[PDB]
């Protein structure tokens, strides 16, 4: 293969368990990794 | 301890800073109404027993299916319990007169109440009526001063809406 | 401190 | 372990430094009282096994769960060690009252009996009501005059009492 | 105070109540522009959380400089703020420059995490990282895991709770967790079992065994031992401390044993007698009648209260007792 | 973390030889008696709260010392984590019980259980008649003797799941003795 | 801005839990001492130009040295601005004393002002000394009350504490 | 985060101006008037989780199709959700009222909360519902015009702090419009 | 942690029972003596810094190996060190007089500086000495004895607090004595 595993990139969005959190702890994590290409 | 010396100087040591004007600005307010909940917790502690008497019986008046078996309060020594802790709750609002602030409330009788409610088959709406009942029967210039009567509903009205 | 298995073949045998 | 006169001299020696006057008269006054804190000291070694027994007996008829069977205090062993270790802390509550200083109390008493209960299951807050309970009866015997000259002995009793409430504090 | 009724509670007085108190959530994702008190509490409670009670001058505070500036509006709190600062050549000189690597680990796992190594595992994990990345994937493998964001609020400091029930730890790692945070007025240069180059848990934390719980500032608090081997396969050396086992035959020969350990020892005061002997003293090799201060007994049940005048009445101060 | 079956190969891992013949007679029982097993399990599982605050209330009233002012189940706080460690100990003895070895237990409950009661100034001694408690609740639950519920259950012999659960609890009330 | 009302709502919302009776007797102390710090901020307020004028006057004569050339007063522009300092911290004071607490202290005037001081060359003893010279020249009934003089003086030491 | 004094504070400090004489009117009657404030507060704290229950399940009762299934405080898990949702806007709104204020609210309640709801999916006017509830609650229990439960006043008008709460109310629900 | 208030509640919560009249004497003479509790509190918190500094530098002067070389106060950051030590405590000491009680000293501050001080090699003796000459400066400060600076009190007698302050900081020091 590549590894003795193949765990998830944590560079992925939705990684972060989004529920039973604060607002300015939700909305961090809800658009994590996805900030970049819209601006694109 | 939540009282008004305890939340300044931890906000002072989490800012880690000397004591401001505002903390001392705290503590006149303090001094001012000790007066009156003072002689609230006093005019409590002289006369306890006839108040947990008298809530005592206003729970089984307005739940009397507590008494039936397989309820909570078949013998005489779950009502002697149920006496007991309503006793608690009375000397718990007792405390919370002197320090000042809700502390001793928060950690003694409702911090873990519900587990302890729900896994035992307590039922809350008896142990809520209870205080229900002491807070109607306060009238404004027999039972205490006008001051006295607000500074002790309001813990009543806390404990209250604690465990409801 | 119980062997499960070594008892359950004691036990048959 | 330390008297009250060692105490101020241990201070002493550490700022390398005579004692001034103002010590001196604070020291000759202690001794001006002294046949007072005898007295003290001799009026609960006098009675010290109905101390200890009265307020072992008004501590059971008052938690009956000690001698309930499966209680700390069951059987005799048990009961055994339960009443002289009461007798223990009021010989060195006596101790550290004849020095004018809780140096002995905290040395060979209070040192480490926390976790001695806490390791055989005992509660530390009975054995702080037990404390309380031979207090209020040494207080009481202590201010009789039973031929004894009258005066006021007020400081040393608050003394005695404190050392009490500093056994029981430090138990539990 | 210490107990543990008397405010009807044990976790206080165990040296926590300032950690008992304090939250330091930043409720709002960025700076307010005009406003800069809120995150100087904040961002020294980070200082006192991430440090570990370790000491900055303001020399070194200038030397960040521009993680807390990119803090204030574009970073999170708990992420990439403490992260960035675990990078940093302050953090790096007190926490991975001096140390070992398993210990360079488990004061990470005090510092980011908030609890100790469980067990051999969770030191391989850690390692590998670094031994094949280096170390900034080894630092960020604290964060990036699965426990981080499962346990901490993404703008909360973190907090210490390697002495809670939920945190699914074993129950060696609580006592584990004593050994490191003594109180409030404790850094980790400041501990005495690790002087900034030591391994705090090293015999202890590999091997599960769990380590008895002395309470800071109490009366025999000041207990410190050494660990040395016993047998002649690792060339060890008999004498140093008492085994924690109550092994053989007069484990119950005198009823239940216990352990208990022992810190002040010296030479004035052994005889019954309030007082030194007078004369040249020691004895014609020179040595002190005992050796070393810090020794532990293993000890009967009938045995107990003799022992404890021998101890008691010669200057020693009991540190702690507990069960074998 | 080791069940019955990786018990073996620890034990011939040892050996450093290849498992067949004489190792497998008790893993072919311990397959046979597979229905039983989870049939026991089943039944505890079923029962953990009124066995948890019945336990929890029997050792209460044995020793009314624990709800004495300044006792060590007197307030709410306490009781709730009282009945917490209560049944977290049920939890972990369901899991030794289901893996039919005590591996799990040692490594995740028993593990510094014995000084962190010490620590927190618990009573060991009270622990030990509620794990009794819930010890002789487990027998009679496992067997069918329980007299307040009665379940259903096909005909047959399980004592030796009872006494494997009885070699469970004790070495969980000895851990912290 | 730190100050009475903020300290209680920003450790309630810390806890996350409502307005206690801590948090209200808090600010009946506010109300008692709004009386003394009120009338000693408008005090201030009247007569700040006098003050500015004798504070700035008693540096100088303390340190005549900073007139001298190569020093931080050599002309008129900066002692013009020495004098807007010290009237821009009288001005922080008199907000002080009306809010209840240092904020407005600790954020516009204390926060950054040593890395100011030592990059800018300004001697901070110098800036000390026109606050100890205002301090001193408070008599009790005179220039304001009792309490009004104690409410100024606790920020005035304060600040010296704060830039000594 | 601004009460009321610290409004001036700010609003003088892009002046350069000392506070004195004009701008003192204002916070003389704030505190004249603090005893009103104290009580108002008090009266709102003391009957929090009647209002948030009779606030939600007024809001229920009027649009039935939340609880229905897919709806969005269908589950058990929704509905605390939605509980929870409600007590933390009527704990900052509480908040404000006690600081004379309302910078609280916005920094740490509703900064963000439009979008938040969106992302949730969140019925955006059901809430407003809720929040308009809760306003007529609040400003019953300050008037004394509470049909359930009257307290004990002094005697006098405080319809201002009416206003000023229901003046919060209304902002706390335009921000998520 | 415990103010004056609250002892009383923990010693009368070991009894179960209710304070009210005999138990009310120190409190109504605690709250009666409020405003020399602050008056001297606030003159404490005043000359913090001078106190701080010249406890040091007494505490050098007196003993002169502290900034040898090699000695423990030597360098730049050994002093800074120092001078911070020096001020936390002073900071404990003044929560412990505004609280009326020692309970927020030991478990912040002296709660295991014994063998820190051990660990770090810091002289047991010379902090002694700092922390004496500081409460030399706090009794003078709090009876308006300094002789540097004369202070504005109002009339009376409040050597109960000077004893009191005495009474915290001798038990500082026997704790890492
Ligand atoms: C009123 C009685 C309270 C009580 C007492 C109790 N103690 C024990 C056991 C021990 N107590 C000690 C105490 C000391 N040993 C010392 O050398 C000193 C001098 C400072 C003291 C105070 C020790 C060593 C033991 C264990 C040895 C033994 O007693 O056999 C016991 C039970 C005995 C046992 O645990 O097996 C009791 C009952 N406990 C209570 O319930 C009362 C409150
Ligand atoms: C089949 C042999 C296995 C083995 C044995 C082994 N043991 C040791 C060393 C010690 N063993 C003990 C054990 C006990 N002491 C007791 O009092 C009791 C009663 C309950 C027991 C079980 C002790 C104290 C020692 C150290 C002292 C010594 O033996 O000199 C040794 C090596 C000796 C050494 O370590 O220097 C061996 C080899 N080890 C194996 O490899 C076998 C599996
Ligand atoms: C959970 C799901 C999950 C995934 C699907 C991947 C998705 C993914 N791939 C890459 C990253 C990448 N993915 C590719 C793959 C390709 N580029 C090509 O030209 C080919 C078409 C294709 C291989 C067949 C490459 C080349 C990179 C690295 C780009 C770079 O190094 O700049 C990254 C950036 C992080 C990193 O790997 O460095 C992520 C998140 N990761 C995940 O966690
Ligand atoms: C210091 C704070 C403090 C408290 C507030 C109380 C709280 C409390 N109450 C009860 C316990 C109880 N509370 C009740 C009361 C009732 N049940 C009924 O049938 C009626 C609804 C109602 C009568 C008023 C009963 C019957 C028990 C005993 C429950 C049981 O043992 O089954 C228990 C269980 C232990 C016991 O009392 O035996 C606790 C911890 N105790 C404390 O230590
Ligand atoms: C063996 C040890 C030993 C002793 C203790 C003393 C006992 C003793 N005490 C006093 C003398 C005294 N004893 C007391 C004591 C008391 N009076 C009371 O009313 C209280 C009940 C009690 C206080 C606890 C007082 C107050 C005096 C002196 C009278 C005075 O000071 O006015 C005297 C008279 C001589 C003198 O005054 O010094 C003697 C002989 N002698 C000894 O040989
Ligand atoms: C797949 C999931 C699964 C379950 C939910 C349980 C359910 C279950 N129990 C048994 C079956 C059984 N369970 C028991 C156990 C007992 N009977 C008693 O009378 C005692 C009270 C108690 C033991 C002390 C016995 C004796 C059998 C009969 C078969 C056997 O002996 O294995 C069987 C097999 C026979 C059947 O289908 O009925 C099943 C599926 N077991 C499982 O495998
Ligand atoms: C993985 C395994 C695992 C456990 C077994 C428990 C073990 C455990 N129990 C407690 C904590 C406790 N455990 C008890 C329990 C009892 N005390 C008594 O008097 C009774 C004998 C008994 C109940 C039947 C109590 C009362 C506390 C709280 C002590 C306190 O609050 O001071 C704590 C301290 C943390 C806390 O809960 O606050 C821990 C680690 N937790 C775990 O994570
Ligand atoms: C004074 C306090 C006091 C109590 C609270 C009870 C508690 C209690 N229950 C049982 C004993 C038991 N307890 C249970 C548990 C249950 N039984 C049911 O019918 C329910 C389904 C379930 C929760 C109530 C079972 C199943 C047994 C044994 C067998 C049986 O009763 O059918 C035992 C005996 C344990 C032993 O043998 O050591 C005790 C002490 N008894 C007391 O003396
Ligand atoms: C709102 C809060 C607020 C303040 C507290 C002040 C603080 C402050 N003071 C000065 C600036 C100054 N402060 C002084 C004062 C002195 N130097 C001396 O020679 C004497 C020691 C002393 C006279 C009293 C001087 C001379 C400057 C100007 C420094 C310079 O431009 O070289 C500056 C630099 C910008 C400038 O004023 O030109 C700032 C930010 N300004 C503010 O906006
Ligand atoms: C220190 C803590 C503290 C409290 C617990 C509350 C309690 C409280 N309320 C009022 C006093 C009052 N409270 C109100 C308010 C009202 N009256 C009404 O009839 C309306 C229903 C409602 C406003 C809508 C009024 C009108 C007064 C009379 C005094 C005033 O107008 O300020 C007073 C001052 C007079 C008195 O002592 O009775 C106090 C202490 N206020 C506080 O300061
Ligand atoms: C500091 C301020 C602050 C808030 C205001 C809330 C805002 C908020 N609410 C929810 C989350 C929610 N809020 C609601 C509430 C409602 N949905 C409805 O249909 C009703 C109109 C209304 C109840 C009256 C529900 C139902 C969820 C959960 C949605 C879900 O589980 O998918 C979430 C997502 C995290 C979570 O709770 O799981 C957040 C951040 N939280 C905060 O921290
Ligand atoms: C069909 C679903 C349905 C409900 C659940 C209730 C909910 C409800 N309550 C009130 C209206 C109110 N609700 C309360 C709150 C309370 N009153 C008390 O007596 C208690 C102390 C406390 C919790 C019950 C108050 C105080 C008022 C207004 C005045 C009053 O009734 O005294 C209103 C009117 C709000 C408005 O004007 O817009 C509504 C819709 N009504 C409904 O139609
Ligand atoms: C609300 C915030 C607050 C403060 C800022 C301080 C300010 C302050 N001090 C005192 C008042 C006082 N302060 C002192 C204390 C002393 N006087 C001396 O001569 C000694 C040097 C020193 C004690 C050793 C005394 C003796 C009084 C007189 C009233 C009293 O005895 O309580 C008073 C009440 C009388 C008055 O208004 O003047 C006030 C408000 N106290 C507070 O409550
Ligand atoms: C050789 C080194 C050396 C020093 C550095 C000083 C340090 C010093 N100052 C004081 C003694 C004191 N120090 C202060 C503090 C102050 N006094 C003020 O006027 C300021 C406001 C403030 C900071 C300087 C006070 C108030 C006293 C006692 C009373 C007084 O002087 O008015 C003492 C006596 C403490 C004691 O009694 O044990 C010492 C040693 N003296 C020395 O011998």
């Amino acid at each position: 293969l590549t590894g003795y595993d193949s765990k998830s990139s944590p560079n992925f969005p939705n990684r972060a368990a989004t529920r039973e959190r604060r607002t300015v702890s939700f909305n961090a994590r809800v658009a994590r990794n996805k900030s970049q290409a819209k601006k694109i | 301890m939540k009282s008004v010396i305890t939340t300044v100087v931890s906000a002072a040591d989490a800012a880690g800073r000397f004591p401001s004007n505002s903390d001392l600005e705290s503590i006149q307010g303090n001094i001012q109404r000790s007066a009156a909940r003072l002689e609230a917790a006093e005019k409590l502690a002289g006369n306890h027993e006839a108040v947990v008497k008298e809530a005592g019986d206003a729970c089984f008046a307005k739940y009397a299916y507590l008494k039936n078996p397989g309820e909570a309060g078949e013998n005489q020594e779950k009502i002697n319990k149920c006496y007991r802790d309503v006793d608690h709750y009375m000397r718990l609002v007792n405390y919370c007169l002197v320090v000042g602030g809700t502390g001793p409330l928060d950690e003694w009788g409702i911090a873990g109440a519900r587990e302890v409610y729900r896994t035992l088959n307590l039922p809350t709406s008896a142990y809520v009526a209870s205080i229900a009942y002491t807070r109607d029967r306060l009238c404004v210039p027999r039972d205490m001063s006008a001051q006295a009567g607000v500074e002790f509903s309001a813990y009543l009205d806390y404990l209250i809406n604690a465990l409801s | 401190v119980v062997l499960p298995v070594a008892r359950a073949g004691l036990a048959a045998t | 372990m330390l008297d009250a006169f060692a105490k101020v001299v241990a201070q002493a020696d550490a700022r390398g430094e005579f004692l001034s006057n103002t010590q001196i008269d604070a020291l000759s006054k202690m001794v001006k009282e002294g046949n007072q804190r005898l007295d003290i000291v001799n009026k609960v070694t006098s009675n010290a096994s109905a101390i200890v027994t009265n307020s072992a007996r008004a501590l059971f008829a008052e938690q009956p769960q000690l001698i309930q069977p499966g209680g700390n205090a069951y059987t005799s062993r048990r009961m055994a060690a339960c009443l002289r270790d009461m007798e223990i802390v009021l010989r060195y509550v006596s101790y550290a009252m004849i020095a004018g200083d809780s140096s002995v109390l905290d040395d060979r008493c209070l040192n480490g009996l926390r976790e001695t209960y806490q390791a055989l299951g005992t509660p530390g807050s009975s054995v702080a009501v037990a404390i309380q309970k031979m207090k209020d009866a040494s207080v009481a015997l202590a201010n009789d005059t039973t031929g004894t000259p009258i005066g006021d002995c007020s400081s040393l009793v608050a003394e005695l009492a404190g050392y009490f409430d500093r056994a029981a504090v430090s138990v539990v | 105070r210490l107990g543990t009724v008397s405010g009807n509670s044990s976790l206080d007085k165990l040296g926590l109540d300032k950690f008992l108190s304090e939250s330091n959530r930043a409720y709002t994702p960025r700076a307010q522009p005009g406003f800069s008190s809120e995150y100087e509490q904040i961002i020294s409670a980070t200082y006192k959380q991430l440090f570990g009670n370790a000491y900055i001058m303001d020399s070194e505070r200038a030397e960040m400089a521009k993680q807390e500036s990119m803090f204030r509006d574009g970073q999170l709190t708990l992420k990439d703020f403490c992260r960035a600062l675990a990078k940093t050549e302050q953090y790096k000189k007190r926490f991975f420059d001096s140390r070992p690597l398993y210990g360079a680990i488990e004061l990470n796992f005090k510092n980011i995490l908030g609890r100790t190594p469980d067990g051999l595992e969770h030191y391989r994990a850690k390692s590998a990282v670094y031994d094949t990345k280096g170390y900034e994937a080894f630092v960020d493998a604290f964060f990036d895991d699965g426990e981080y964001d499962e346990v901490y609020d993404d703008y909360t400091v973190p907090f210490y709770r390697g002495y809670k029930t939920e945190a699914n730890l074993s129950m060696a790692a609580f006592t584990h967790f004593f050994r490191m945070v003594r109180g409030s007025s404790t850094s980790d240069k400041a501990n005495p079992n690790s002087m900034q180059k030591d391994i705090p848990l090293n015999y202890y934390g590999i091997t599960k065994t769990p380590l008895a719980v002395i309470a800071p500032g109490a009366a025999g608090t000041a207990y410190t031992e050494s660990f040395s081997g016993t047998g002649s396969w690792q060339s060890g050396r008999a004498g140093l401390n008492a085994a924690r086992v109550a092994l053989g035959v007069p484990a119950t020969a005198n009823g239940k044993s216990f352990r208990v350990e022992v810190t002040g020892y010296t030479q004035p005061g052994f005889g019954i007698t309030a007082g030194t002997a007078v004369g040249k003293l020691y004895k014609a090799n020179k040595l002190s009648r005992y050796p070393r201060s810090n020794k532990s007994y293993v000890v009967g049940f009938d045995e107990l209260t003799p022992l404890y005048q021998r101890i008691t009445k010669n200057g020693g101060t009991i540190a702690s007792i507990t069960p074998l | 973390m080791l069940d019955a079956f990786s018990r073996v190969v620890v034990n011939s891992d040892a050996k450093a030889a290849y498992v067949g013949g004489s190792d497998l007679q008790a893993l072919k029982s311990f397959i046979a008696d597979g229905n039983k097993r989870l049939d026991a399990v089943n039944s505890i599982v079923s029962n953990a709260s009124c066995m948890v605050s019945d336990a929890v209330s029997g050792m209460i009233c044995e020793n009314p010392g624990l709800i004495s002012p300044g006792g060590n189940c007197y307030t709410n706080r306490r009781m709730a984590a009282c009945l917490r460690d209560g049944e977290i100990i049920l939890r972990y003895v369901s899991y030794a019980l289901l893996a039919g070895d005590a591996s799990v237990l040692e490594d995740r409950c028993l593990n510094g259980l014995k000084e962190t009661y010490i620590a927190l100034g618990v009573p060991t001694n009270s622990s030990i008649r509620a794990v009794s408690i819930m010890k002789a609740q487990a027998v009679a639950f496992i067997t069918n003797t329980a007299t307040e519920r009665k379940m259903s259950f096909a005909a047959g012999d399980c004592t030796s799941l009872a006494s494997e659960v009885a070699s469970y609890f004790d070495r969980v009330g000895a851990a912290i003795s």
